[PDB]
DNA sequence: AGCTGGT
DNA sequence: ACATGTGTGCTAAGCGCACCTAATTTCCTGACGGCAATCCTTACCAGCT
C-alpha cells in the first residue's frame, strides 16, 4: 500500500537549487520553461529538517576513521583503521559509504581496537557496513555499495547490499512559465578607497513561482526494509509530513527568505499512483480576479474531477485530503465536491493517513 | 558494442590496418583490395564484415595514411567532448554518438578514393557530418534566441581532430 | 501587407492627449478606463472595413501603448534584431555584453501580453543609444505571428546576421 | 495486363537485414532486400514458418524486380541489453541494433499480371501483422498504394509512378538511385564489372539458407517520366474560427427575433433596445440559432464590449443571466454614463 | 479485424530509457531529432508486473504484439542535471560526492499496436472469448503503467490524455501525422495540439470502419464540429473495454 | 528560540535599489510585477545603522 | 560420487 | 467588433506647430569534493550432496 503527499507551494523570489553555473534548474515541461527544484535537495532538507532528529539516523561520509578516531581518548588507531578500510574495497580518503551513525560509532569501534587480526579484522568491517540497515532514513532514500575489485583481497567477499528506496520525490515543477530573474549584486568594501567601487561585482539567479511539489510513500515498501515492525514506519511517516509541510530547502535562504508554506495537501489512498503534471500542460496565465495559487488550484481541481470521473477508480476510491486553513482556499468553487476529509490542520491529516495505516495514533507513536 | 571513456561505436574499421600493408608488404599496387576483420576480446567473438576498397597504386603520403590508421581516437576524442566544461571522464554528448555511424557510412563508401588522397580528404570529409550535426543541434538547443543560436553554430563547428599516432 | 500599413499611419496622426491617455496606461488592460478604449476602439475599428487583412487585435493595444511611451517614427529596414546587435558591437564583450544580450534572449520565451515590459527595456536601451527610427510595420506583423518558430528564429538569425557583420 | 504492383515501404523506422549480423552487431542494408520483401508477401499471405521455402519462394524465384530511393533514410542505432535470465542468472546479455530512419521506398514486382492480380488483394486485407522487415517497425504509410499498370521496362514501371509531397517546402532527392536485377539478355552473359553481390536470395526460410545475386546499379533524375504529387492535406490544425460578420442575409432577419421576442426590451437594465449581443461563439456566426444571441441595449453592450475587449478574448462570452457577472457590468456602465464623449464618436 | 492502439501519452520531466551514455534514446522522422524509448522497454513494462496480469500468448507461435517506437510528436529536448552527494561529517572541507551529471528528457509520445483476428484466435490460451477478454484487458492496459526508469529520483507517472483505438485492419501506423513536429500556440496545449494533428490526419486518408475514441471527460474532442471524426466521442475506464468485447464478441 | 519580525512599510515613491541600467529591481510574485527590495541592502542598512555603533566590529575588506 | 560455485 | 430600433423634426464649413537635448571611473572570487560493478575462463577442485 502506498501513499501519494502532493503540494502546491507558491515561494517568494529565491535561488533554492542552482546547477554549476549558477541559475535555478529548469525543464521543458509541455514544450515551455518551467521552473524545477531538484528531487534529490527537498530529500535533503527534509532529512536535515528539525523534527527529523528523533529519526535522523544515516551517516554518508567518507572519512569513517576520522569517526572511529573521534571516540577514543587515547588509543590511536586512525593508520590501522585506514589500512582495514583499503582493503575493505575502497581504494584511497575513499568513496561515500552509507550506514547508520550510533550502530557504526560504538561498534565499529569495538570491533576494530582489539589486536585480534587485519584481514578479518577488514572482513567483518565490511559486514558490519552492510548489515547496518537499522536506519530508516536508509530505508527511506536507498542505498547500494560497490567496492573496487582491484584494492582489495581474494579472501574479502561483500553481502547483497540491496536496499530499495521507500520514497519517490518529485522534482518540483512550475505551474507556468518560468521567468528566470536576474539579481545585479556587489560586494562593498568595507574600509574607504580612492576608486569608491565594489569589492566584488558578481552573479546571482533568481526565481518566484508556484511549483508543484510531489511526493509519494511506498509504505509497504517502507516496512519491507524497515523489518517487521511498523511504529517507526508510522513515526517516519509522520515526520516526514511534519517535516515536508514545515521546512524548506536550505539553499539561499540567508539571502532570499522565503520560508512561505504549501498551500495545498492532497493525499490519495490508492495502488496506482499520479502526479498532477498534467493539470497544468496548459500553463497557468492569471486573470485579474483571484490569484496564481486560486487558478492553479482551479486547473488542479478540474484536473482532479475527470481523472476521478473519466479516470476514475471507484474500487479504491480517493481520501483526498486538503489543508484549507479554516476554508480559506476551497477545491470545488464550480463542481469538484469530491474532497471527502477537507480539513484546516495538518496533525489532523498525520492522524488520520497513519490510522487509515492502521490501529495507531498521533502520540503514542511518537516515541521511537 | 560499449562506448566507454576511450571508445565510441563507429562503425567497420577499415581505416586501421593500412599502416602496415600500405608500407611494408605488397605497398601500393594494382589490383581491387579487400579487407577482413574479426574483432575480439579475449575469448568473445564481437562481429565479422568485409570491405572491397579501391586501389591502383598512386604512391602514398605517410603521415596522412597515419592519421588514417587510427580514426577511432579522433572520434572518440570527439565525442567525448561536454557540451560545456572541462571535466575528463564525463560521457559528453551522447547524440553525437548516435549519428557518427551514418556518417562513416556515408563517407566509407568511396574508403579508397579517400585512401589514395585525389580529391578527397579528412578537411572535406566531414563536411557531410553538418546536416545531421544541425539536426541535433536543433534537438540539443530548443530556444528561439540568439545565445541558443550561437552554441547551435558553435556545436556545428565540431570536427574530428586528427592525431599523429 | 496593405492593412497594418494603416494601422500604423493613423497611429501617427495621433494628437498629444491621446497618446497621453495611452501613456497613462502603461500595464493595464483595455477596460478600467473609458477613454483608452474609445480611442482604441476609433483606431481599431475601421481598418477591418476597408481591408481583409488586419492585425490581432492585443498586438495592436500593446504596440499602440508602446508607440505612445517612446514615440519612433516609421522606416523600412529597421526591425529590432538589426538596430539590436548594432548596438552590441559598441560593447565590451568581457561583462556588458552578456548582460544586454540576455535582455534580448528574454523576449523570445514570452507571450504577447507579458513583453510590454521586457520591450520596454530593450526600447529603453535604445533610447538610451538614440535610435529614431523603428519598423513599426515590420515588428507589428512579426509579432502578430509570434507563436510560429520559424519568424522567431528568423528574427534571431537576423540578429546572428547584424551582429557578425 | 498490370504486371507489377508498387510497393510502399515507409514508417518512422525499418531495417532489411544485411549479410554482416551473426554476432550482437546486428546491421542493415541501404536497400529493401528480396528476402526483406518476400517476408512481408508471405506474412501478407498469411503463413510463415517452414511453408515458406516451398511453392511460395521459389514460385517467384524466376521473377526480377527493382527498386527505388524516395528518400535516403539514414542510419541509427539502438542500445539493446537482453536480460538473459533476468526480467540463468542475472548476466546481462548485450547487443546494439541498426535502424533506417525515415525512408521511403518503391519496389517494383513484374512480368505477369496473374500472380500480381493474387498479390492485389494481399496487401490491404490479408495480414499476419505486416510491418517493414522489422517486427517492432510499423508501415506509416498504406503499402497498397500507387495501383499496378502495364509498363513493360524495368525502368518505365519504376518511374511511371508519381512521387509524393509530405509538406510544401521540403527538400526533394533530383536523382533517385534504382537496384535493379540481373537480366540474361542473351545466354552467356557475363556481369557488368560494377554489379556488386548481395545475398539475399533463400532457399529454405527457418533456419535461414541462402542463395547470392546480382544487383547492377541503376539511375532516375525526375523529370522524364517520375514527377512530384498533389500534396494538399494541412499538416496545421489551429483551431478554427469565424469572425467579422456584418450581414450576408441572414443577420437583417435574425436580430429582429430577439428584439421583439422579448418585448423590444433591454435585459439586464431594462429598456429600449437597439442592438444584438452573441454569447456562445462557439461559431461567430454566419447561421445563428435562435437562442443564443441576447437583444441589449446600447449602453450594456458597450459594457459587455468593456469586459469581452479587455483581459481574454477567447470564445467563452458574457452570458448576462447568471448573476457572476453582474457588479462590473454595472460599474462599466457607470463609467459608460459618467465619461462618454459623444461628440468624439460612440 | 485488427486492433490499433493509437496512444498519446505526456511526460512529466524524467528519464526513462537510457543508452550506453545515460542520455534519453532518439529517433530520426521528419527531418528532425525526436525523443524515444524502445519498444522493448514498453514492451517488457507491460510484462512483469502482475497489475497486468489480472497474459503468456501475447508477449512469448512465438508472440502477438506489433509495438512501435515512442515517436515523439515534437522535437527532442534533452536536458542535463548536476548533483552534487554531501559529505554530512565536518571535514577540512566541504563537498565529497560523485559530483556527477545526470540527464532528462520531458516529451508526448505516439504509439501503435496490432491484433489481427488470427493473431488472437489462435491465441487461444484455452477460450474462444479469451481472444476477446485478453484485448479487453490490453486496451486499457496498454496505458495502466509507466515503464520504470529514475523514478526514485525523477517520479513520473502521468497518466495519458487522449487514446484511440480503431478497428481498421490495414495495418498503418498514423505516424504521418507528425512529419511536422508540434509547435505550440498560446492558445491551445501542447497535448491538444497533438490532437488536433492527429484529428487533422484522421479527417484525411479516408479518402482514399470506424472511430472508437477515448477522451476521459471528453475534454478533448476529435474536431471542433458537428461532424466528428470519429463519431464516438465517449469514454469511461471499461465501458470502452466491453464496447470492444462485444464489438468482437 | 527563533526571534521573526514581519514588517508592513508603505513608502513613497523612491529608488531604493536598482539594477545595471538603473531600473528598481521588479520581481514576478503571483504572476505578476511587483517592485522589490534586495535583503542585502536592508542586511547593509542594519549593520550601518544609527544604533549599531556599539555593536560593529567587522571589516570585509581586500584592503 | 559427482556437481557446482568459486578461484 | 457605426450602420438598420426614424419615432412631427436632429446643420456644418473653415481650421491640428516648429527644435536644442542623452555623461562616465572602477569595481568582477577564491577551493574542495568528481563512483565503484557488470555484462567469457591461465578452470579444475574441494564442500559436500
Ligand atoms: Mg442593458
Amino acid at each position: 500500500m502506498l501513499i501519494e503527499i502532493h503540494m502546491i507551494q507558491n515561494h517568494s523570489p529565491a535561488n533554492l537549487n542552482r546547477d554549476d553555473l549558477g541559475a535555478p534548474k529548469t525543464c521543458y515541461f509541455g514544450g515551455v520553461l518551467r521552473s524545477r527544484i531538484s528531487s534529490q535537495c527537498i530529500k535533503r532538507s527534509i532529512r536535515t529538517s528539525n523534527d527529523f532528529k528523533a529519526l535522523l539516523g544515516g551517516v554518508r561520509t567518507r572519512r569513517l576513521a576520522d569517526l572511529i578516531q573521534q571516540e577514543a581518548g587515547e588509543t590511536e588507531c586512525w593508520k590501522k583503521a585506514q589500512e582495514i578500510l583499503n582493503k575493505c574495497g575502497f581504494k584511497n580518503t575513499k568513496m561515500l559509504v552509507f550506514m547508520s551513525k550510533d550502530k557504526i560509532k560504538d561498534l565499529a569501534r569495538i570491533v576494530l581496537d582489539n589486536s585480534l587480526g587485519l584481514t578479518e579484522a577488514a572482513q567483518q568491517v565490511a559486514n558490519v557496513i552492510a548489515q547496518a540497515t537499522l536506519a530508516p532514513d536508509i530505508a527511506l532514500c536507498g542505498r547500494m555499495l560497490e567496492p573496487n575489485d582491484k584494492d582489495k583481497d581474494k579472501k574479502v567477499k561483500w553481502s547483497n547490499t540491496t536496499v530499495e528506496a521507500a520514497l519517490q520525490v518529485a522534482h518540483a515543477i512550475s505551474t507556468h512559465i518560468a521567468r528566470p530573474e536576474i539579481d545585479y549584486f556587489v560586494a562593498a568594501d568595507d574600509v574607504p578607497g580612492e576608486d569608491a567601487g565594489a569589492g566584488h561585482i558578481g552573479e546571482s539567479m533568481f526565481a518566484s513561482a508556484c511549483f508543484y511539489k510531489y511526493f509519494s510513500i511506498d509504505w509497504e515498501q517502507l516496512v519491507k526494509n524497515l523489518k517487521g515492525d511498523t511504529n517507526l514506519a508510522a513515526h517516519t511517516v509522520g515526520a516526514f509530513l511534519l517535516a515536508a509541510a514545515k521546512t524548506n530547502p536550505s539553499g539561499k535562504q540567508n539571502s532570499f527568505a522565503a520560508h512561505n508554506y504549501p498551500d495545498g495537501i492532497l493525499v490519495e489512498f490508492k495502488n496506482s499512483p499520479i502526479s498532477y503534471a498534467n493539470a497544468f500542460v496548459r500553463p497557468v496565465s492569471v486573470v485579474k480576479e483571484s490569484d496564481l495559487v486560486e487558478q492553479s488550484i482551479g486547473q488542479l481541481s478540474n484536473y482532479v474531477n475527470d481523472i476521478r470521473l473519466g479516470y476514475y477508480d471507484e474500487q479504491s476510491p480517493v481520501i483526498g485530503f486538503w489543508f484549507s486553513p479554516n476554508n480559506r482556499y476551497p477545491l470545488g468553487y464550480k463542481h469538484s465536491k469530491l474532497a471527502s476529509r477537507n480539513i484546516g490542520n495538518l496533525n489532523e491529516l498525520v492522524g488520520a493517513v497513519l490510522d487509515y495505516i492502521g490501529g495507531f495514533k498521533w502520540e503514542e507513536v511518537q516515541k521511537s | 558494442l560499449m562506448s566507454n571513456d576511450r571508445y565510441t561505436f563507429a562503425d567497420r574499421d577499415w581505416y586501421s590496418p593500412l599502416f602496415s600493408y600500405l608500407h611494408a608488404e605488397g605497398n601500393s599496387r594494382q589490383g581491387k583490395l579487400w579487407l577482413v576483420g574479426f574483432a575480439s576480446d579475449k575469448a568473445k567473438s564481437i562481429d565479422i564484415w568485409d570491405k572491397i576498397i579501391e586501389l591502383e597504386g598512386t604512391d602514398t603520403n605517410d603521415e596522412l595514411l597515419a592519421q588514417l590508421a587510427n580514426r577511432a581516437t579522433a572520434l572518440n576524442a570527439m565525442r567525448k567532448k561536454p557540451l560545456r566544461g572541462d571535466f575528463k571522464k564525463s560521457v559528453g554528448t551522447p547524440q553525437i554518438a548516435d549519428i557518427i555511424p551514418h556518417a562513416e557510412n556515408r563517407i566509407a563508401i568511396n574508403a579508397g578514393k579517400m585512401t589514395e588522397n585525389r580529391g578527397y580528404s579528412w578537411q572535406d570529409a566531414d563536411t557531410e557530418y553538418g546536416e545531421l550535426l544541425t539536426k541535433v543541434a536543433y534537438s540539443l538547443e530548443p530556444a528561439q534566441t540568439v545565445d541558443a543560436r550561437l552554441k547551435r553554430g558553435n556545436f556545428i563547428s565540431r570536427k574530428p581532430w586528427p592525431i599523429i599516432p | 501587407n496593405r492593412g497594418t500599413v494603416d494601422f500604423i499611419a493613423s497611429l501617427e496622426n495621433l494628437k498629444e492627449g491621446d497618446l497621453g491617455i495611452l501613456r497613462k496606461l502603461r500595464g493595464a488592460r483595455l477596460d478600467e478606463k473609458l477613454p483608452g478604449f474609445d480611442l482604441f476602439s476609433a483606431l481599431w475599428w475601421p481598418l477591418r472595413q476597408k481591408n481583409q487583412r488586419a492585425p490581432k487585435r492585443e498586438v495592436a493595444w500593446l504596440i499602440a501603448k508602446l508607440f505612445a511611451e517612446f514615440r519612433f517614427e516609421q522606416r523600412e529596414g529597421a526591425t529590432l534584431p538589426i538596430l539590436m546587435g548594432g548596438i552590441c558591437r559598441k560593447l565590451e564583450p568581457k561583462k556588458e555584453l552578456p548582460r544586454v544580450l540576455a535582455r534580448f534572449d528574454q523576449l523570445a520565451s514570452l507571450d504577447i501580453m507579458q513583453m510590454e515590459e521586457p520591450l520596454s527595456v530593450i526600447m529603453g536601451i535604445l533610447r538610451k543609444h538614440q535610435q529614431v527610427c523603428l519598423d513599426w510595420v515590420g515588428l507589428t506583423d512579426v509579432l502578430s505571428f509570434w507563436e510560429q518558430e520559424p519568424v522567431k528564429r528568423e528574427w534571431s538569425d537576423s540578429f546572428i546576421k547584424a551582429y557578425k557583420i | 495486363p498490370p504486371n507489377t504492383l508498387f510497393l510502399r515501404l515507409e514508417g518512422a523506422l525499418q531495417s532489411w537485414g544485411s549479410n554482416e549480423a551473426k554476432f550482437a552487431l546486428r546491421r542493415t542494408a541501404d536497400a529493401p532486400t528480396k528476402s526483406g520483401v518476400l517476408g512481408l508477401l508471405c506474412a501478407a499471405m498469411g503463413i510463415g514458418r517452414a511453408e515458406a521455402a516451398d511453392s511460395w519462394l521459389p514460385k517467384l524465384a524466376n521473377l526480377r524486380m527493382g527498386v527505388r530511393i524516395d528518400r535516403p533514410g539514414i542510419r541509427w542505432w539502438d542500445f539493446h541489453t537482453v536480460g538473459a535470465g533476468q526480467r540463468t542468472r542475472a548476466e546481462t546479455l548485450l547487443s546494439r541494433r541498426e535502424y533506417l530512419a525515415d525512408a521511403s521506398f518503391l519496389v517494383a514486382l513484374q512480368g505477369e499480371p496473374e500472380l500480381v492480380a493474387k498479390l492485389s488483394a494481399a496487401l490491404a486485407k490479408p495480414v499476419w501483422a505486416i510491418y517493414l522487415g522489422r517486427k517492432s517497425c510499423p508501415p506509416s504509410r498504406p503499402v497498397c498504394e500507387h495501383p499496378p499498370g502495364f509498363y513493360n521496362t524495368l525502368e518505365e514501371a519504376l518511374s511511371a509512378v508519381p512521387l509524393q509531397k509530405r509538406w510544401h517546402n521540403e527538400p526533394l532527392p533530383q536523382i533517385l538511385p534504382c537496384v535493379m536485377d540481373w537480366i540474361p539478355g542473351y545466354d552467356g552473359e557475363h556481369a557488368p564489372d560494377d554489379a556488386e553481390i548481395h545475398y539475399d536470395l533463400p532457399v529454405s526460410f527457418q533456419p535461414p539458407r541462402h542463395l547470392p545475386r546480382f544487383v547492377i546499379r541503376r539511375e532516375l533524375v525526375v523529370g522524364e517520366d517520375v514527377q512530384v504529387s498533389r500534396e494538399t492535406g494541412t499538416s496545421v490544425w489551429r483551431p478554427k474560427g469565424t469572425r467579422a460578420d456584418y450581414n450576408n442575409s441572414e443577420y437583417k432577419k435574425v436580430r429582429a427575433e430577439r428584439l421583439v421576442m422579448d418585448h423590444a426590451a433591454c435585459m439586464v437594465c431594462k429598456a429600449p433596445a437597439t442592438t444584438v449581443q452573441h454569447v456562445n461563439y462557439r461559431r461567430a456566426g454566419g447561421k445563428e440559432i435562435p437562442e443564443d444571441l441576447r437583444a441589449l441595449c446600447r449602453l450594456c453592450a458597450d459594457a459587455c464590449t468593456m469586459l469581452e475587449y479587455g483581459s481574454g478574448m477567447t470564445t467563452n462570452r458574457i452570458d448576462p443571466c447568471d448573476p457572476i457577472w453582474r457588479e462590473r457590468i454595472l460599474a462599466k456602465r457607470k463609467e459608460i454614463v459618467e465619461f462618454r464623449s459623444r461628440g468624439q464618436r460612440f
